[PDB]
């Protein structure tokens, strides 16, 4: 049967208890993946956090209204994204930063990256939180530049509101999986609490949907 | 300029020489030997305790202890005979993608998206496992690492380069730069003089550990190479790629020998491993199943089924007595 | 009157076979083929209770078939009826607990993200079983076989064995059956129905006011579950209350249609233990996929 | 629950 | 350019390499595969005594 | 690595006394602990054992009831409470650490021990020889014998060898009958079979003189057997 094997089995069971405890502790964090096209406002978004050894992946931790957030930035990876993008298959949400101020066909690159991410085979049922940044520079440029430079098929008036709505619709019309995933859009503001409140509301919605699916009601 | 055309004519000369040095095919020679019997293996043990996808495993040299790495942030040492857990090492970064087990049995290693290879000492007077060294010179994610002689380790990364380190100093003794895409895997030769690396440029390269030079380059695949393994002799190796085929290359003929593919399978190959005598070739697939091929006749001699998700890692003991498979369903299985 | 008897026999037969099968497959799939979660643990407890109850139907069948004779012994009757009562109480309490769990998950997502764990589920699922044992102590204390003078033997409640005349035993039986019926109508029926109704009403109200991408499927499944529970259980409880109000007159054989209504509605009440596996585990797609994966 |  | 120089030099070093016949390599490969066929527990299953996994 | 014991002295018979053992320099919570006593001029006796996590406790038959062992992990403190002090409980007590997994070496570090003075076992290990004069540079062979076979179904032979130098604690030399301990010269070696075992020393030095003990770890009580003095 066992002579010293009993002590080894007891050690195994203590290790199992520790593993279960650590897993339960880790599963209560809300994980977000932050993406963008070459500093589109990621720095500002991370600066809106309230609360070097590595150069591969950056981790930011904060806490809002008793809910714990961990946000992962992989900007400094610059490898082939399809070799490691499947490591984030089960993240709660994807924050996507887009700068409105642009200027050589950079909005086009942002749209292409959003198309690649939103239609990815690893990110079906994953919701996107789309942040639009630098609205004031956009104000000034749209005052002294026509939107036809980027979008030649624009027809609406050359004021700010129609241009912003048109850009938002142009991004939101890239969602092929309209019956599975939802997109929550927000124009970045200068008030500290409002961005975090928007993220918190979207995350609560996604949590409710996941609970409904898990219970078998969805 | 004429440098590009010089390279083109050199390539034409090399391929013409390779065509000249070919007489027959391995199939023509092998079509008279006894086809091995159909293989039926069973699940002897199921190792459970990981809570997320398993990404790598490696056997100890005594064919009883094995290390596994999971993105729940954990590195577990398993006793295969009794399914007992010997050690559970927590990691600073949870985005681990590879692990190695030292031939002496004194150290383990792991790395991932942190671009750092961490080396842990398993035998300390304090009675716990402590991190002993952190190698940080790569600008891309670590994809593989293998120990050499308890003081030298070879690593490959997504920045298209390989490196040979010195553990106690922490400095890159050698750097190998010949690839154009991310390096995905490497395997050490039995004599530990040479090694082979596969990359996302669909090519394989043979490096000499001494002199830090590249001796040979093999092509033929259509997509990224995800796995590589030496033949037990040390004169050939096998590669698996995303185009749903395995290939066998020989070091001395500088040429492909055989292609293992079936029209009923279309998904990529995640891992590949030889048998003790080299007669069998095991390959893990995205279709949740492992295939056992006849390494000489190219016939699918068996199937290992039982995992509920992609089979990510594969290993064979040094005495050929068992096979370990690890999958994204967070379970390890022993087959015999 | 033969229509009632044949329909009762058919209901017992189909309930036994289908419930045993369904609950056995549910236990097999949920307890072995899957990794345990809170939801799977709750469904496993429900399946265990339903199976352990449904396994005892042939005893009811052979007692009714022989006209009331209990061919078995003292110990076997005590054991089988203790099992029956424990499993029925556990089933209703676990149904109420599942409803409350769904309500809390929908209404307080932040709390469940922080405190809904497998250890907590393990600690919580002890409550229904202990409550069932506490409520079932009377059946293990006072139930025994008694001989009917026609040469028969039937096993029932013996509240006063220390006395022989009917004069005191009638009063003792009336009082004990009255308190038993009150405890039954309150605890076994009103509380679970109230919990299920309030929970699913709150879920429907929130999911319809705050707005989702779609709402037909959750509402349909919730309505199916609640309506199935209510239809299966309510008539038996109401007829048992009618019986226990006039329980004294029943013992002297001046009421018989009450007894026949009781023994007909009992089959409908037991049918819920057979309907539970479908409505609670096979309305989900993944469970069906695993079931068809197994062969 | 049962009505004996 | 320098990179083209390095590439041409690498292919030059790769060109002057002795190559054996493919038939001889295949013969050696099958000879090794058959010389060790006895010592393969996966190729040849063993009874429940030599098996350490139950 | 330090284990320091405290709490000994002179005790009137029938009283109660508490000994403590403080650990510093290792992961105390991962180790099981043993109390082992040595009578004046006699051999070693195993007293008590508490496992890691305090889920398993073992006592010898001669101390059952009146002895209790326990640990406190945050302070790294093992301790033993004794009541009804008889006259056979005059001894020096040793605090020993041991860890159990595949390939580990138990019983590897011994404390210093405290003297307690009071005024007034199905397996037998028979180490036959008392004393053996030796000379430096000579090969020596100590032998040990067991009533039961120490081989187990899993292939292990649970025999251990300890050396006690004059005036110090014992230290492990060989564990599981053939595994040399860490920090022990290759001069020592061990072998045996089933019920007969031997420890062989190739060349001998001045610091090899002491008492040698064999120990069995196969079953519920741990029994040593009287030591073999090795003088010169
Ligand atoms: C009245 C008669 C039928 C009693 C029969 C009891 C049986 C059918 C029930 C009662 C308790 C149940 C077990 C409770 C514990 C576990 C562990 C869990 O992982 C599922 C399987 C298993 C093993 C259950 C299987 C079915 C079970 C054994
Ligand atoms: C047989 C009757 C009378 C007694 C009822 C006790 C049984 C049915 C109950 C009581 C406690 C329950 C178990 C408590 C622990 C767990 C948690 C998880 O690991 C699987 C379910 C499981 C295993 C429960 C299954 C059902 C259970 C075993
Ligand atoms: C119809 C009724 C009787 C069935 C519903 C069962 C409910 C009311 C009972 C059954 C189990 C009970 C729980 C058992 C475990 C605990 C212990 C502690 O952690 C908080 C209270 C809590 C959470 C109890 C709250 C009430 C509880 C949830
Ligand atoms: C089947 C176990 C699931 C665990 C949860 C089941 C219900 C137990 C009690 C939950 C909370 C009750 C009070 C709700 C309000 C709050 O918690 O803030």
């Amino acid at each position: 049967l066992s002579a010293e094997d009993k002590a080894a089995v007891e050690r195994s069971k203590m290790i199992d208890r520790n593993l279960r405890e650590d897993g339960e502790k880790a599963a209560r964090e809300v994980k977000l993946l932050l993406l963008g096209a070459g500093e589109s406002g990621k720095s500002t978004i991370v600066k809106q956090m309230k609360i070097v050894k590595t150069t591969g992946i950056v981790e930011t931790h904060f806490t809002f209204k008793d809910l714990h957030f961990k946000m992962f930035d992989v900007g400094g990876q610059r490898s082939e994204r399809k070799k490691w993008i499947h490591c984030f298959e089960g993240v709660t949400a994807i924050i996507f930063c887009v700068a409105l101020s642009d200027e050589m066909n950079r909005m086009h690159e942002s749209m292409k990256l959003f198309d690649s991410i939103c239609n990815n085979k690893w990110f079906t049922d994953t919701s996107i939180i789309l942040f639009l940044n630098k609205k004031d520079l956009f104000e000034e440029k749209i005052k002294k530049s026509p939107l036809t430079i980027c979008y030649p098929e624009y027809a609406g008036s050359n004021t700010y509101e129609e241009a912003a709505a048109y850009i938002q619709c142009q991004f939101e019309d890239l969602n092929k999986r309209k019956d599975t995933k939802e997109i929550y859009t927000h124009f970045t503001c200068a008030t500290d609490t409002k961005n975090v409140q928007f993220v918190f509301d979207a995350v609560t919605d996604v949590i409710i949907k996941n609970n409904l699916k898990d219970c078998g009601l969805f | 300029d004429q440098l590009r055309q010089e390279a083109e004519q050199l390539k034409n000369q090399i391929r013409d020489a390779r065509k000249a040095c070919a007489d027959a095919t391995l199939s023509q020679i092998t079509n008279n030997i006894d086809p091995v019997g159909r293989i039926q293996m069973r699940t002897r043990r199921t190792l459970r305790g990981h809570l997320a996808k398993i990404y790598a495993m490696h056997w100890g040299t005594d064919s009883r202890l094995l290390v596994s790495a999971s993105q729940d942030g954990k590195l577990i040492i398993w006793d295969s005979y009794t399914t007992n857990k010997v050690h559970a090492i927590p990691l600073r970064s949870s985005w681990v993608m590879t692990c190695a087990y030292a031939p002496s049995g004194n150290y383990v290693a792991c790395g991932g998206l942190d671009n750092i290879c961490s080396i842990y000492n398993l035998k300390t007077r304090e009675g716990n496992v402590r991190v002993s060294r952190e190698l940080a010179g790569h600008t891309g994610y670590l994809s593989c690492c293998r120990f050499l002689d308890d003081n030298q380790i070879v690593t490959s990364s997504g920045d298209t380069t390989c490196a040979l380190w010195d553990i106690e100093t922490g400095q890159q003794t050698t750097t190998f730069t010949g690839h154009t895409g991310d390096v995905m895997s490497l395997s050490l030769a039995p004599d530990t003089r040479l090694f082979v690396s596969g990359a996302c440029d669909a090519s394989a390269k043979l490096w000499d550990v001494r002199e830090g030079m590249c001796r040979q380059t093999f092509t033929g695949h259509e997509s990224d190479i995800n796995a590589i393994c030496f033949f037990p002799n040390g004169n050939a190796f096998a590669t698996g790629s995303d185009d749903a085929t395995c290939r066998l290359f020989d070091l001395r003929a500088d040429q492909e020998l055989m292609t293992y593919s079936h029209d009923n399978i279309i998904c990529g190959i995640t891992s590949v491993s030889f048998s003790k005598s080299g007669r069998l070739l095991l390959a893990g697939y995205d279709d949740f199943n492992c295939n056992v091929w006849d390494a000489l006749k190219a016939d699918r001699a068996g199937v290992l089924a039982g995992h509920d998700n992609r089979v990510s890692c594969l290993g064979v003991t040094d005495d050929g007595m068992a096979v370990a498979t690890g999958s994204w369903d967070s379970f390890l299985k022993i087959w015999n | 009157y033969l229509f009632l008897d044949i329909i009762t026999y058919l209901v017992f037969a189909v309930t036994f076979v289908l419930g045993v099968l369904g609950n056995g497959l549910v236990i097999w799939v949920a307890g072995f083929r899957m990794t345990h979660t809170v939801t799977t643990i709750s469904y496993l407890n429900l399946a265990v209770a339903d199976f352990c109850f449904t396994s005892t139907l042939p005893f009811f069948m052979v007692r009714k078939a022989m006209g009331g004779h209990w061919p078995f012994g003292w110990f076997l009757c005590k054991f089988v009826f203790t099992i029956v009562d424990i499993n029925l109480f556990g089933s209703v309490f676990l149904i109420a607990l599942i409803a409350l769990d769904r309500c809390v998950c929908v209404l307080h997502p932040v709390w469940t993200q922080n405190h809904r764990t497998v250890s907590l589920a393990k600690k919580v699922i002890i409550g229904p079983w202990v409550m069932a044992l506490l409520l079932t102590l009377p059946v293990i204390i006072r139930v025994t076989t008694v001989p009917g003078k026609t040469g028969t033997v039937a096993c029932t409640f013996n509240f006063s064995p220390w006395t022989n005349d009917p004069k005191e035993r009638i009063n003792v039986a009336v009082a004990m059956l009255t308190v038993r019926g009150i405890i039954r109508f309150i605890i076994g029926f009103s509380a679970p129905m109230s919990i299920v109704a309030v929970s699913y009403g709150l879920i429907a109200t929130k999911i319809h006011k705050q707005g989702l991408i779609k709402s037909s499927r959750p509402l349909r499944v919730l309505s199916f579950v609640a309506a199935a529970f209510f239809l299966c259980w309510s008539p038996y409880q109401v007829v048992a209350l009618i019986a226990t109000v006039r329980i004294r007159e029943l013992l002297q054989g001046m009421y018989k249609e009450i007894g026949i209504a009781v023994d007909v509605t009992s089959a409908l009440a037991f049918f819920n233990s057979c309907l539970n596996p479908m409505l609670y585990v096979f309305m989900g797609q993944d469970f069906r996929e695993r079931l068809i994966h197994a062969l | 629950m049962i009505f004996l | 350019i320098a990179q083209a120089r390095k590439l041409v030099e690498q292919l030059k070093m790769e060109a002057n390499i002795d190559r054996i016949k493919v038939s001889k390599a295949a013969a050696d490969l099958m000879a090794y595969c058959e010389a060790h066929a006895k010592e393969d527990p996966l190729l040849t299953p063993v009874p429940a005594s030599e098996n350490p996994f139950r | 690595v330090q284990l320091v014991e405290s709490g000994g002295g002179l005790v009137q018979p029938g009283g109660s006394r508490k000994l403590s053992c403080s650990a510093s320099g290792f992961a105390f919570s991962s180790f099981g602990m043993h109390w082992v006593r040595q009578a004046p001029e006699k051999g070693l006796e195993w007293v008590a054992y508490i496992s890691s996590g305090s889920g398993t406790i073992y006592y010898a038959d001669t101390v059952k009831g009146r002895f209790t062992i326990s640990r406190d992990d945050p302070k790294n403190t093992l301790f033993l409470q004794m009541t009804s002090l008889r006259s056979e409980d005059t001894a020096m007590y040793y605090c020993v650490r041991s860890i159990y997994y595949y390939g580990s070496s138990p019983f590897d570090f011994w404390g210093q021990g405290t003297t307690l003075t009071v005024s007034s076992s199905d397996i037998v290990m028979t180490q036959a020889t008392s004393s053996v004069p030796v000379t430096p540079g000579e090969s020596v062979s100590i032998s040990c014998r067991s009533s039961k076979s120490l081989l187990h179904s899993n292939g292990n032979t649970y025999l251990y060898w300890f050396l006690q130098r004059p005036g110090q604690s014992p230290q492990l030399l060989i564990y599981r009958m053939s595994n040399l301990a860490s920090g022990v010269p290759d001069r020592f070696s061990g072998s045996g079979s089933g019920t007969a075992f031997t420890l062989t020393i190739s060349r001998l030095e001045a610091e090899d003189v002491g008492v040698y003990y064999c120990m069995q770890h196969l079953e519920y009580p741990l029994t040593f057997g009287a030591g073999t003095k090795l003088e010169l």
